[PDB]
């Protein structure tokens, strides 16, 4: 339709579990052919992997191009400016990307089953809400007792953003059924996030009916005139 | 039961244990006990003059149970370290009580001759000791 | 809580007494005071004896309060008892009206004297007693006999005619020995709770009836108190005598309804949550000997017992001794892991932590074996031995050396899996166990096979590491008994480490190892053989 | 481009409050001129001239119809398909239409804040969740007190399909940001979810403080 | 009269808030002249003072002689000897001292004013307690907010052994006399005791009108109760 | 050495309780000639003993006397002069002595024990002080109900000048320690100062438990 050109930041999963900050170069909408070409200003790996000249639908061709690297110099603020020069232009065209400022670290929740749904004795639903965190990708994984559960047991949405408070923030959700014997015998789950502005990169909670809410409390205050020191 | 968490610096303990009954299993008991120690004669900020006696004490219950200390987690076949909360901002609590196992000093200035010496004094003299 | 000492004192009067009990070390409670204190029915002690100079009024001359720091204890001498002192009491750490506190019962009750009427015998539950009696010159060949005193009335258990009772079966005997003895004596062995009381002897249904009145009292064993940690360990010392020495043993721990569970034996068992965390040694000239239990854990508490019966069990009638045990939880050994996986191929590393203070010691490293009572022989030490089916693949170095070394095992197999063991020679002893378990997956660094060279060329070697490692220090070394050493600088981005050796006489050839660290903390390994030709 | 032909249904924000719920008759992809000739195998009598003669994305012609004068009453669930024409090929396409069954109930929950945003007093969040329905069509609308909320002070997802023991079924989010003093006041909030199967098409679930009724505190000092 | 001699220990004052701690030997009932020769059994760096003589009691000479650098030996435990010669004499005499062992921690209690000097509405009188030490020595300082005050506008006794009941202490007293003005505004005062078996060489204790108890209200609230404790 | 006389005034047990006083008239720094002769001038009442001698200061016959009988003129408001005689110069020695005047009445409390002694269960502590008396000397006595305490089951300190501004007082402090049953049991304490200015000699003070807390708690739990 129109030749544009565009850089791709890589993925987080394989950037936080790991150090494959791969990036990806790709123009879309070739006039005729595929003889294109690429270059990037850190020659490190010039052996970038040139992908085949794949097609997209009404009319449309497009040339991808991989730069692989390491997770160290992404984190440390470098830049990349990868270019083009399809034979339909007389001067090239750039993209250029780097990592992001102005970051949050979310605010996660684990809230408890509901009432109605504790009193069918079938299953229930627990839910993971992270909310307030200015990238847009975030990482949802779930655990029980210390073991993690495969990833097609539960269900996760994608990253929006909130109506405005001010500055730009997302959030996301996630919901995992349970069966009902498991809940109430005192079996502990946990939910997991991982985004680029936390500290150690990733932040967990863990959740059982001990935890939840009470049906009968008993509260003991207890004065000293001796000390305080809380033996 | 099982202690859920003990807090020395506002002196609370919780506990809490579940209660079955084997009639109608919607009848089911779940109880939470809570323990509180107030203290009586000692200041706000612990420094000796400040405000001679505090007299307002406040118990939120999420700042009481807080994880404060990382852990790690096996995701698939790594381990990695996981903070626990969100509210650990970076130590500038108010403490309600002293800590049996801590140190709490203070400095004075005194005068020895002709001069001005700053000397350092010991509020709880059980626990600092150089050993 | 974290205090312990014992909960039942009993003497008689006259005599003195002495308690201790147990605090952590902590120096906190070093410096703190300690006191003895006595609760009576108004809720409150009342302090008799104090670490800082306070002796009550009914306390002076008599007692005293010791402090021990190094310990961590603190002893009570109390003397010249009397019947007066029978009450709870209570040791404890700093104010009264707290909780860092022990209960103790003492019960004083009045001693013999003046009955000269009636005789005396004392044993153990289990051993050996015998009565010596008189009977008179006027009877030669009359009767002699023994009888029972049970409460109301008095019933028979041997005659010299060869009646002998149903509960005592086998386990009793009449002597008149030789030599002219006009005397006779009644041997009883295994002594049982069920022996006690007042018996009486006889000599016929005759006027002359030379009775003589005696009494037999039987011993519980009083247990010996041992203090631990959380994640620690523990020696039993079991000290019967030479005359139960080709008899089976046992170890057993008592529970809530009069129901002993074993834990070990000499007949092959053991329990299943002792598995690979148990031992128990051959004995000696006198038939002591040891059993030792490491990783210590909560539910590890209470009375234990060690005896001697050939079933391997505890039955009525075998000699014992006992233990009590307490665990601390407010510990200062260190969290540290359990379990260890790797996968075949592959290398681990293990840190094992010992004690600040014996620095200059001797640190060993052993793999426990099952399949039989148990037992745990050395796989490398600290000074360059290692056993021959491990060479090449396993070293231990110093290298952290704050109360802490190192351990590597490289070339892993699907026969590795199990228990190891870390000891040292301080006189302080945590021994601390890691499992290792074998999963599916393909190692990190990545090496060729085995390599060959002429005899007079150069030869260059790689070794291909991930992503992941690109931010550590990255080495080559050369295995040898007292350690690996480094070789000096070959290096690139995230690939190909490589070692290169210049000219080759065989005293290049041998085993030589790739891996990674972070300074002091060391990470994975590989291996490689180098062979030289002509 | 490659041209296609396809057939829509009418949008469920209509059907409930509406009278301009109408159906559709494209054709995407077009460089031609006017051989469109519409035919509707139900002809209950209405009016049915084109939609938009119109253009589309990247040089495509297209052509639509829609039926305003009849809103759609097929609750009895009619066949009602489209059989369109072209000068092309001999073969003038025909559309797929209609209404699959297996109908279920959604279940909607509403949940109360957690306890953490209640201690800071700045803002609390509330969070509806609807789950179990098999047609993905669902719209999600808010209340505070008895007056609606505008479509731009909260944040809706799209409709995810869940696992299951093999019946298919989806499930939807949304939540809502208020002030801490009018959730410690006693304001009243709302959930209300709209779908094909219910009989009145709306369920509502209502939340406030003072809730949770049955807790059972018991306090007690001494000396 | 008949020579002696004896070793006085370092003071408490020079231990607690100084560097120089000087250690002493003297001599008493000398007759004629100064003649005197001295030592010591350590000499690590010391420059050793005789001085001048002195007339000692009813009239006779009496010279002593002090060792400085003398804190880390003390502060450690090591023991020093003293003897002297006189030139009539065949024999040297002797004296030892050492830090003492067994030693116990003071007990500070600080008291408010009676009932019955408020009423009156002039001056008000606090005091100073330490009771239960070991060695003699003690220093007692006094502190209005944070400024210490001077030494002339308190008094305190000297330090006496008290009745035993079981080993033997000592006990110490003072007096601070402060205008109802600054008591009944809101003042704070304190009270701060020094002795060697003390951790850091010093501790005190603080009072104000307020503590003593009237009447008091207290308030506790206990927020949220039911909420997930995690 | 050097001789010097000096005089003493009767002690002040012996005037309170007690009946016949002394007067004490003593010269140090003779070392030797015993025919001393002390004569007091009003030479009337009793008749004046003489003394032996003793030592003081290694080498002093430092010989006393005692006039008895002149504690009524004492309190009357009477003077005295003693004189000597030494055997070196012209002239004799000579002193004197009087009750002087101004003198004021000591204030006494009696304070109640501290709250962290009642923690340990052990004895606990009163304590009792005189405070703005004119003549330093002072007497204190314990009591327990009505039955007297002996003196050596408590601690008295000496009687030092307190740092006044208008005129010159002094002060005393005195300490008793107690069991803790006997201050839980109700039992009363009391502290007995005397001195000159008070007429009736003996002024008290008493302390017990109940002598005066309580506290209003409010929870809320919202
Ligand atoms: C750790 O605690 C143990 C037991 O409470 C202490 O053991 C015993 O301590 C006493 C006093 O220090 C020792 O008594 C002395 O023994 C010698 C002969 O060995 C005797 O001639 C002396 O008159 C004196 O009574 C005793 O030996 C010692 N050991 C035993 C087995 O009784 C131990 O002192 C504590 N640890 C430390 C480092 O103090
Ligand atoms: C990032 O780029 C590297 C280099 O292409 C990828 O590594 C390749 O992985 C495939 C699949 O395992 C192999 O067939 C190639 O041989 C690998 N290439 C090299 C040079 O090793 C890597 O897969 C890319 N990113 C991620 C996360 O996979
Ligand atoms: C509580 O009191 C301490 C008293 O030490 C305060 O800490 C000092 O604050 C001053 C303020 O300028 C600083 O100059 C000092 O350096 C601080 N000293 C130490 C050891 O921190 C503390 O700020 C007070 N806290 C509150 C909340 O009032
Ligand atoms: C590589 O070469 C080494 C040395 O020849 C091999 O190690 C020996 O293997 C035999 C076969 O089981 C053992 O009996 C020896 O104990 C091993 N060590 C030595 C020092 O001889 C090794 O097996 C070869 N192959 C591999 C895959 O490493
Ligand atoms: C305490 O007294 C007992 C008996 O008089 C004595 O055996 C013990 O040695 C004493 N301890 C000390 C430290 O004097
Ligand atoms: C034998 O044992 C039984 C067991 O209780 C006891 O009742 C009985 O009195 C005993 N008899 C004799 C003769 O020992
Ligand atoms: C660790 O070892 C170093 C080197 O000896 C030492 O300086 C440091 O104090 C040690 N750390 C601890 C906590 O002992
Ligand atoms: C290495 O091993 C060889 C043979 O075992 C030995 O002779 C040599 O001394 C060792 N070298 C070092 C540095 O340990
Ligand atoms: C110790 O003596 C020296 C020499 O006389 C003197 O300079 C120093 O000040 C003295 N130190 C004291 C008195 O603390
Ligand atoms: C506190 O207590 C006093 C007297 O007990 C009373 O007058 C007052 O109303 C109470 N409350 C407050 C807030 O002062
Ligand atoms: C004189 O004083 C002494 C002691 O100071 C005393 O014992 C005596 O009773 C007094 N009176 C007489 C007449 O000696």
């Amino acid at each position: 339709c129109h030749p544009r050109l565009s850089l791709h930041r890589p993925a987080l999963e394989d950037l936080l579990l790991g150090s494959e900050a791969n990036l990806t170069c790709t123009l879309t909408g070739l006039r005729d052919a595929s003889g294109v070409t690429f270059t990037w200003t850190p020659s490190s790996g010039k052996s970038a992997v040139q992908g085949p000249p794949e097609r997209d639908l009404c009319g449309c061709y497009s040339v991808s191009s991989v730069l692989p690297g390491c997770a160290e110099p992404w984190n440390h603020g470098k830049t990349f400016t990868c270019t083009a020069a399809y034979p339909e232009s007389k001067t090239p065209l750039t993209a250029t990307l780097s990592k992001s400022g102005n970051t949050f670290r979310p605010e996660v929740h684990l809230l408890p089953p509901p009432s109605e749904e504790l009193a069918l004795n079938e299953l229930v639903t627990l839910t993971c809400l992270a909310r307030g965190f200015s990238p847009k990708d975030v990482l949802v994984r779930w655990l029980q007792g210390s073991q993690e559960l495969p990833r097609e047991k539960y269900l996760t949405w994608a990253s929006r953003q909130e109506p405005s408070q001010g500055t730009t923030t997302f959030a996301v959700t996630s919901i995992l059924r349970v069966a009902a014997e498991d809940w109430k015998k005192g079996d502990t789950f946990s939910c997991m996030v991982g985004h680029e502005a936390l500290p150690l990169a990733f932040t967990q909670k863990t959740i059982d009916r001990l935890a939840g809410k009470p049906t009968h409390v008993n509260v003991s205050v207890v004065m000293a005139e001796v000390d305080g020191t809380c033996y | 039961r099982i202690v859920l968490v003990d807090n020395k610096c506002k002196c609370a303990r919780i506990t809490s244990r579940i209660i079955r009954s084997s009639e109608d299993p919607n009848e089911d008991i779940v109880e939470r006990n809570i323990r509180i120690i107030v203290p009586l004669n000692n200041r706000e900020n612990i420094s000796d003059p400040t405000s001679p006696l505090r007299t307002r004490f406040v118990y939120h219950l999420s700042d009481l149970c807080k994880k404060c200390d990382p852990t790690e987690v096996e995701l698939d076949n790594q381990i990695v370290t996981a903070t626990q909360s969100n509210i650990c901002d970076e130590a500038t609590e108010t403490c309600y009580t002293y800590d049996r196992n801590k140190c709490y000093t203070a400095v004075v200035p005194l005068v020895y001759g002709g001069e001005t010496k700053m000397v350092e004094t010991a509020l709880t003299p059980d626990a600092c000791y150089p050993d | 809580s974290p205090i312990f000492g014992p909960e039942e004192v009993n003497s008689v009067e006259g005599n003195s007494v002495s308690i201790t009990c147990y605090y952590p070390p902590t120096s906190v409670n070093r410096h703190t005071r300690k006191y003895w204190c006595r609760q009576g029915a108004r809720g409150g002690c009342i302090t008799l004896i104090s670490s800082e100079g306070y002796v009550s009024s009914k306390y002076a001359g008599r007692a005293n309060l010791t402090n021990f720091p190094e310990n961590g204890t603190f002893v009570v001498n109390i003397a010249q008892l009397s019947q007066d002192d029978s009450g709870r009491y209570k040791c404890g750490l700093g104010i009264n009206s707290r909780g860092l506190s022990f209960d103790v019962s003492l019960e004083v009750s009045q001693g013999p004297g003046l009955l000269n009427d009636t005789k005396v015998y004392t044993v153990d539950l289990g051993r050996t007693v015998t009565i010596n009696c008189p009977f008179k010159t006027e009877n030669a060949q009359k009767r002699k006999s023994l009888y029972k005193q049970i409460g109301l009335y008095p019933v028979l258990v041997i005659d010299s005619s060869g009646y002998v009772n149903p509960n005592y079966t086998g386990r009793i005997r009449l002597d008149i020995q030789g030599t002219g003895q006009l005397l006779f004596s009644v041997v009883i062995n295994q002594l049982r709770l069920s022996d006690a009381g007042q018996y009486l002897c006889q000599a016929g249904d005759d006027s002359n009836s030379n009775k003589k009145n005696a009494d037999l009292q039987v011993l519980k064993p009083e247990p010996e108190l041992v203090y631990e940690d959380l994640r620690g360990s523990v020696t039993f010392h079991c000290a019967l005598g030479p005359e139960v020495a080709n008899v089976a043993k046992f170890l057993c721990r008592q529970s809530s309804g009069e129901n002993c569970d074993v834990v070990v034996n000499t007949l092959g068992k053991r329990a299943p949550a002792f598995e690979g965390r148990i031992l128990l040694n051959p004995q000696d000239k006198d038939g002591s000997f040891s059993v030792v239990i490491t990783g210590l854990r909560k539910e590890d508490a209470g009375r234990y017992l060690c005896g001697a019966h050939s079933d391997g069990q505890l039955q009525e009638g075998s000699p014992i001794q006992a233990w009590q045990l307490f665990v601390n939880e407010e510990s200062t050994i260190p969290r540290s892991p359990t379990v260890v996986k790797g996968v075949a191929g592959g290398s681990v590393a293990v840190l094992c932590p010992y004690n600040r203070k014996e620095s200059k010691s001797i640190k060993y490293w052993c793999l426990w074996e099952g399949a039989q009572n148990g037992r745990c022989p050395l796989l490398v030490d600290s000074e360059g031995w290692v056993k021959a089916q491990y060479e090449g693949r396993l070293s231990l170095l110093e290298e952290p050396g704050n109360g802490t070394f190192t351990v590597i095992l490289n070339q892993l197999t699907s026969r590795d899996a199990g228990f190891y063991w870390c000891l040292t020679n301080g006189d302080t002893l945590w021994r601390t166990t890691v499992e290792i378990k074998i999963i599916e997956g393909e190692p990190n660094l990545k090496v060729p096979g085995n390599v060959t060279a002429v005899l007079g060329e150069t030869l260059k070697v790689p070794c291909h590491f991930p992503c992941k490692f690109s931010s550590y220090e990255k080495y080559w070394c050369k295995w040898n008994n007292t350690g690996c050493q480094a070789l000096p600088s070959c290096d690139e981005n995230s690939r190909l480490v490589s070692l290169t050796l210049n000219l080759v006489t065989r005293a290049d050839e041998g085993w030589y190892w790739c891996g990674v660290k972070q300074g002091h903390f060391y990470g994975e390994t590989a291996a490689v053989y180098v062979a030289v030709e002509e």
